[PDB]
């Protein structure tokens, strides 16, 4: 019960749609490890369904800090917004899979329908999503993720140095 | 005059493109396929070889284990991951079978622990959070009945109050543990079995036909005020809750160590019973049980449904598994190794694809359903390729070859000596029986599933 | 192989079409040979957009020749068969092959809009909504996506209420587009027409107006100003540099909302906001044309 | 229809899932590929066996033009010729020693033999890779560049070898009177058959079935299976010797031809002789079937081709000139004569329409418009195979090979149902002797009991007086 | 299951929805052998 996941980038945030599960209690086994390697069977257990881009260099830093510190930023808000189905607010929440379990109450606070998910299973599926990075895109444009790296990498390090012309 | 041939595009048959897909016309003319049932035969017997050489059922133990032998395991029947396990030493440990990890180990009793519940209680203080704890109920020999929290990561929605919540004082010594679901109510069978709520500390309810202990209980899956019990007068008491009484009772001619309902018919449960049997019973006539299940050769010690409902689990004092299909009576396989021992208990998995069994060596090893079906994702043109085997092989199950080929399974050699003289012992009850026959004049054919019940009590017509 | 099952899910309704008496045998296996040709292609690696494509407008153009030859060789309108709506729902389903395959074409999710908004008669106002919903997720920083769908839906249900909140969105995910931004404005202004027409239309058988659009300006100046700063932000002379060029940008957009228009009501309102050098005398001799008029 | 509510709701169940397979089949007709070729009239004054080959490949495609191959090698002895039943690579066997396989539609010789010792038939065997060949003594398996990869010992003088390619069995029948069955992918022989009949003289084999026809010199067919050292049947076809067999795709009907100018047309289903064309001025030479039921007779300077003739009608039965043109009556469909030449066998191009006859100058394809089975299947029989493709078919069919005894008379048979120290030692002996005693003895006891079960189940004055008194 | 157009928490979520939705709240032979065998 993972329907769907949150998947952050430097170049803004995705969101997948879990199509089946692994199972559950198999998931320390060779195979399954293997599928989240190979790339046609992660294929068959997800299927990317949103994809908000950043809109400059320096939107997508101060998004990065947020996401640190592990509060909901305001594109974070509208994505989730977006995507996830509003069920009942007592009965039968929406499951989502984040990264961080920090991150999991601010969602909460912010959407009472959804259920964050930091599993073995969640953390997984973030494994080797981050692994296959972007051939799981379909194509949708994106920047080249290694440059935005790089420039993301030494703002965010630079912003907590205070680093100085002077 | 008017005249053609046959004439091929090669640009229809052979792709323009490299990447391009050739294509595979198929013509359905039988006459052009020729051998089905020649063919199909090879098809399913290479398919039964292939299982053969496939089946490899282990899957993996549950971390260092316990001590001194487990004696209680419960499934948690909301989640997926989650059992929890009890040992003789007196310790309880809640396992997430995801990672073949322990969340927590609690020294909980000074006795043995003879009972496991694993729950969410319906508290009138307040709500506990179903969502980041787990609650579990030990049932012990001291005479204590203890409620423990657990602090699960099943979710990551927050960020105290770890363990032993509550503690149930008795009177006697306490032998069996169940919870009526979906009311927080559980069950506890020790000298009488008293029905318990989770916010009043006096057992709040007396059941009990009479002055025996009772070994063990079980309630229903559904319609769930119906509660089972198995008491050490060899006997096996319906209760139901609505009208708060024993209902009815029915005495074997051994005592049945264990019973379990089944989750997709309502009214039919499973007893494992000692005289090496697990006996098959209707609720509403129990005058004879639906059908007998057989391979064991010692006390069979535990039983458990499939989810799906059609096939048993069961573990037993000889020191192996036999899995069964509702239907048949006979075991579809068995499971065993050099260093499992007295399985006590059984319990199948609420995926309905693995089985956990707890052994008295100390261990809880967890194995597959079927011993094949590899846990991955398959593509679909593999899916059908398997699932055409299983058809196949279901086809021709009974032709002489694929039968010698797929039932032959090693077993211990215990097992081996011990059913060949069962059999000899067999043999010679039927042949006295039958001179008997021969010579006397009155005796009645006494059915092979009621030869097994001593009496009922309400006896109907 | 998956080929193969989107031929033989093809038969029946061949059957149905050479069974009445519409394709002889032969026509009917050329079509197939054509239709295997297109499902390898596309089943294939390497396929693309260009393939969908084709497929689909061999397929349109089959059903072109099957009406016509139903209109002539029985002088029906529309034979009570299988095929007449198995055509275009296989067209359906090869649109939507297509975008699960290639999520990136706008021009293919536009053939898709146009063919099943066109077609609109039977299809599913729902249909379009869930081809806009799935388009809007992939997509969500296209204005002009957010903008045809706004018009869409207001040009043929006229619903207010949901034009207004997938408005209210698209500036959620960009605020950034004064383009959207002004079209929203344009709604706005051209519902409060519309209903003071009606207000009119109801006199004839027997001003916060503005306001609203007043509100929507003033927001949409303050966060593009916030933008426009927040791309390329260090000391006092930068400061009023890009002070003075966001005030460039921000107030030829202004200019752009007076030439976008009561109307003297309006421009006065942005007069007063803008007062809130050169930039002084052009708001000045806008004010004594406005006094013109 | 039994009067049980189970049985019928079972078999009309069972009964309404075979239905939804065959539909299912129809459908898959509709959705065939191709058509086949046919050559018809117009007229009533032109006849369909008065046109030429000049004129067909004049009126027809230039593919077809170019595939209808004319090969003189006047050297060596006339050719005996065989197509893979792939349908695409040629093998010829000359009389004296030239053997040649050759991918014949893009001409690439894939292997040439110069023997002098006289061969006489070959067949690929399992692939355009291996085939065999006879020789003056042995049988010879040769790779796909030619090298002697095995010389099978045990087929002696083996005239009449041919492959069944579901068991992968070879067959090799010759002259001292014996069938021999060598698996050849193990590689081990598998039967070995005598015949009290004698040098067998033509041999074919039932597809359908794959049991083996040979043909004897008594005038009998005899039917053949690797299992059991009997004839599965026995069949008289014609007097003398009977020169030559072919059979049916579907093994439904069979062509016998005996040097007594004799020709038959048989029903192996049931085994009754459809009819027998007597009418035949010279012994034929040789017979073969299309896979479009259409059959091919040879004379040996003439070549006869019959449309439709293997049906159970009167009017089906193949005459040779009709007069005044009698609808009635079979005229054949097709003919062609050689110059002098005779042919020396001939065999139908498996998956176009041609038939090849080798002849004793060499190979010629006549152009037949309707021979060969127009849409094949790819999942059995590619005319189109990558490399990777062939070699992956061949490890499947390897797998799937089929038991060498489940040849048998009716492909159905699998699937019934039936319900199948000193004095210790001496001491020993005696009781043990002792204890069967017992067991007989007790057995007879229980047999008597139950005999007068059985007898009470089927219940003068002096001696009326005295009754009682015995 | 959500959709791009209806508002989903019904609660204002950005300054633009307040503002708006307050306004808008206050404008309302052979033979032989054979037979033989």
């Amino acid at each position: 019960p993972i329907e769907y996941l949150l998947f952050e980038e430097p170049t803004g945030y995705a969101v997948f749609k879990v199509k089946l599960q692994q199972d559950d209690i198999g998931s320390r086994l060779k195979e399954v490890q293997e599928q989240i390697n190979d790339f046609g069977a992660f294929t068959k257990l997800i299927e990317l369904v949103s994809f908000a881009p950043f809109k400059g260099a320096a939107e997508a830093l101060e998004n990065a800090n947020d996401i640190s510190e592990g509060l909901v930023s305001e594109s974070l808000k509208a994505i989730l917004d977006l995507n996830l189905p509003k069920a009942s607010s007592k009965k039968k929440n929406i499951t989502l899979a984040i990264s961080d379990k920090n991150l999991g109450p601010s969602i909460k606070e912010e959407f009472p329908y959804v259920d964050c998910i930091s599993n073995e299973l969640a953390q997984d599926l973030i494994r080797g999503v981050r692994l296959h990075g972007e051939k799981l895109f379909k194509g949708l444009q994106s920047g080249d993720l290694e440059r935005a790296q790089l420039g993301l990498g030494h703002a965010y390090s630079r912003a907590k140095v205070k680093f100085s012309v002077q | 005059m008017k005249i053609k041939t046959i004439k091929r595009s090669a640009d229809d048959y052979v792709p323009v493109k490299s990447t391009q897909e050739s294509q595979m016309p198929r013509n359905l003319n039988p006459e052009l396929h020729p051998f089905e049932r020649a063919r199909e035969y090879t098809k399913a017997l290479n398919a039964t070889k292939l299982e053969r050489m496939f089946a490899k059922p282990f899957v993996g133990q549950l971390g260092y284990g316990h001590r001194d032998g487990v004696y209680a395991i419960a499934k948690n029947y909301g989640s997926l991951n989650k059992l929890a396990t009890g040992s003789a030493d007196g310790v309880i440990k809640y396992w997430n079978m995801s990672t073949r990890e322990e969340f927590v180990s609690f020294k909980a009793h000074y006795g043995l622990v003879t009972g496991l519940c694993v729950t969410q209680p319906r508290f009138h203080d307040k709500k506990p959070d179903l969502k980041s704890q787990n609650f579990m109920l030990s049932c012990s020999d001291d005479k204590t009945v203890k409620l423990w929290s657990i602090n699960v990561d099943d979710y990551s929605n927050k960020n105290n109050e770890e363990g032993l919540i509550r503690t149930f004082d008795g009177e006697s010594a306490f032998q069996g543990i169940d919870s009526h679901r979906e009311n927080s109510t559980f069950a506890t069978g020790g000298a009488k079995i008293h029905l318990w709520d989770v916010n009043r500390l006096k057992p709040v309810s007396d059941l009990s036909w009479g002055a025996d202990n009772i070994t063990s209980l079980k309630f229903n899956q559904n319609e769930t005020d119906i509660l089972a019990s198995t008491g050490s007068d060899n006997s096996i008491v319906l209760y139901d809750l609505r009208t708060n009484s024993p209902t009815q009772k029915i005495v074997q001619t051994m005592r049945t160590n264990a019973i379990c309902w089944n989750p997709m018919e309502a009214f039919n449960f499973v007893t494992a019973n000692e005289d090496h049997n697990a006996y098959y019973y209707d609720m509403r006539n129990l005058s004879r049980s639906l059908n007998v299940f057989k391979d064991h050769v010692s006390a069979v010690m535990d039983v458990d449904f499939s989810p799906t409902g059609d096939e048993i689990v069961t573990g037993s004092y000889d020191k192996s598994i036999r899995i069964y299909k509702t239907n048949h009576g006979h075991s579809r396989e068995i499971y065993h190794t050099k260093r499992m021992q007295h399985v006590f208990q059984v319990k199948y998995s609420m995926d309905s694809k693995y089985i956990i069994s707890g052994s008295d060596d100390g261990n809880v090893r967890l194995w597959r359903s079927k011993a094949w079906e590899r846990s991955n994702v398959k593509t679909t043109r593999e899916k059908n390729k398997l699932e055409y085997d299983e058809k196949l092989k279901e086809r021709f199950r009974h032709m002489p070859e694929i039968k010698r080929i797929s039932r032959h399974r090693h077993v211990p050699q215990v097992i081996k000596k011990a059913q060949e003289i069962k059999n000899i012992e067999l043999s010679s009850i039927k042949r006295r029986e039958a001179n008997e026959r021969r010579t006397r004049k009155d005796m009645p054919y006494i059915s092979e599933r009621k030869k097994q019940i001593v009496g009922t009590v309400h006896k109907y017509e | 192989s998956k080929t193969r099952y989107y031929l033989e899910q093809c038969i029946p309704e061949m059957d149905d079409l050479v069974e009445k008496g519409l394709f002889t045998k032969n026509e009917v296996s050329l079509i197939m040979k054509k239709r295997t040709d297109f499902e390898h292609r596309l089943n294939s690696r390497g396929s693309s957009i260009n393939d969908y494509i084709k497929y689909i407008n061999y397929e349109s153009n089959v059903n072109k020749l099957r009406a016509k030859r139903c209109k002539r060789i029985l002088q029906v309108k529309k034979t009570n068969s299988l095929s007449d709506w198995s055509i275009q729902q296989r067209i359906g389903f090869i649109y939507q092959r297509g975008t699960n395959k290639f999520p990136q074409d706008l021009k293919f999710w536009a053939m898709y809009l146009n063919y099943m908004k066109a077609r609109g008669n039977q299809t599913s106002y729902k249909k379009i909504h869930n081809i806009y919903n799935q388009l809007l997720k992939l997509h969500p920083t296209n204005v002009d996506i957010w903008i045809s769908c706004a018009k869409y839906e207001y040009e043929v249900h006229a619903n207010f209420k949901s034009c207004r909140n997938i408005f209210q969105n698209g500036l959620r995910f960009n605020p950034d587009v004064p383009k959207l931004w002004y079209e929203y404005v344009k709604f706005e202004l051209n519902f409060i027409t519309k209903l003071i027409n009606r207000r009119k239309v109801m006199g004839l058988i027997n001003a916060l107006r503005g306001d609203i659009a007043l509100t929507i300006f003033d927001v949409c100046m303050k966060t593009l100003g916030k933008h426009y700063i927040n791309k390329h932000k260090s000391d006092s002379k930068m400061n009023i540099e890009l002070n003075k060029e966001t005030l460039n940008y921000l107030f030829s957009e202004s200019l752009r909302y007076i030439k976008l228009f009561e109307r003297d009501y309006l421009i006065n309102h942005v007069l007063q906001f803008w007062k809130n050098p050169e930039l002084y005398l052009k708001t000045v001799m806008i004010d004594i044309t406005l006094n013109i008029r | 229809q039994t009067k049980d509510k189970k049985l019928r709701a079972g078999l009309k169940k069972i009964d309404e899932q075979y239905k939804k397979a065959v539909s299912s089949a129809a459908a898959t007709d509709y959705l065939l590929p191709e058509s086949n070729g046919y050559l018809e009239p117009e007229n009533e004054l032109e006849k369909t066996f008065k046109v030429q080959q000049s004129e067909i490949k004049s009126s027809v495609d230039v593919s077809t033009a170019n595939k209808a191959l004319d090969l003189s090698l006047k050297e060596f002895g006339p050719y005996h010729i065989k197509y893979a039943k792939n349908g695409t690579h040629l093998l010829i066997t000359g009389r004296k020693g030239h053997v040649a396989s050759m991918d014949w539609r893009k001409g690439q010789l894939r292997a040439e033999l110069f023997l002098n010792e006289t061969c006489h038939s070959a067949t690929y065997l399992q692939n355009e890779q291996y085939f065999a060949v006879a020789q003056k003594k042995y049988t010879f398996i040769y790779d796909h560049e030619g090298t002697e990869l095995h010389r099978l010992k045990q087929h002696i003088e083996a005239r009449h070898l041919d492959f069944l390619p579901y068991h992968y069995l070879l067959v090799t029948a010759g002259e001292t009177g014996w069938l021999k069955y060598h698996d050849v992918s193990t590689g081990q022989l598998v039967s070995e058959l005598r015949t009290k009949a004698g040098p067998t003289m033509a041999m074919a084999q039932n597809p359908w079935n794959a049991v083996m026809h040979l043909g004897h010199s008594n005038g009998t067919v005899s039917l053949w299976s690797p299992s059991m050292p009997e004839p599965l049947v026995k069949l008289l076809s014609a007097r003398g010797p009977v020169n030559s067999i072919a059979i049916d795709r579907s093994g439904y009907y069979m062509a016998t031809t005996g040097a007594d100018r004799s020709m038959k047309i048989w029903d192996i289903r049931n085994f009754k002789q459809l009819h027998s064309v007597e009418s035949l001025p010279t012994p034929g030479t040789n017979v073969s079937i299309s896979d479009t039921g259409l059959l091919a007779l040879s004379r040996g300077p003439h070549v006869t081709l019959w449309k439709d003739a293997l049906k159970l009608s009167g009017d089906s039965k193949p005459c040779f000139g009709s007069m005044g043109g009698n609808p009635h009556r079979n005229t054949p469909y097709m003919s062609h004569l050689f110059a002098g030449n005779k042919v020396e066998n001939l065999g139908f191009v498996p998956f176009e329409d041609l038939l090849g006859v080798g002849h004793q100058t060499g190979i010629t394809n006549l152009i037949v418009p309707g021979a060969g089975e127009a849409n094949y299947d790819a999942l059995e029989l590619n005319p189109f195979e990558t490399k990777k493709q062939r070699q992956e078919q061949e490890v499947r069919t390897l797998l799937n090979k089929l038991p060498a005894d489940t040849i048998t008379l009716d492909p159905n048979s699998i699937g019934s149902v039936d319900k199948r120290s000193g004095l210790r030692s001496f001491l020993r002996k005696k009781t043990q002797n002792v204890i069967d005693e017992r067991k007989l003895r007790v057995q007879k006891q229980l047999d008597k009991e139950k005999n007068i079960r059985k007898r009470n189940h089927q219940i003068d004055v002096i001696e009326e007086a005295l009754s009682r008194f015995g | 299951h959500a959709s791009a157009f209806t508002r989903t928490q019904d609660v204002p979520q950005t300054e633009l929805q307040e503002k708006v939705d307050q306004v808008l709240q206050e404008s309302n032979d052979v033979v032989a052998e054979f037979q033989e065998e």
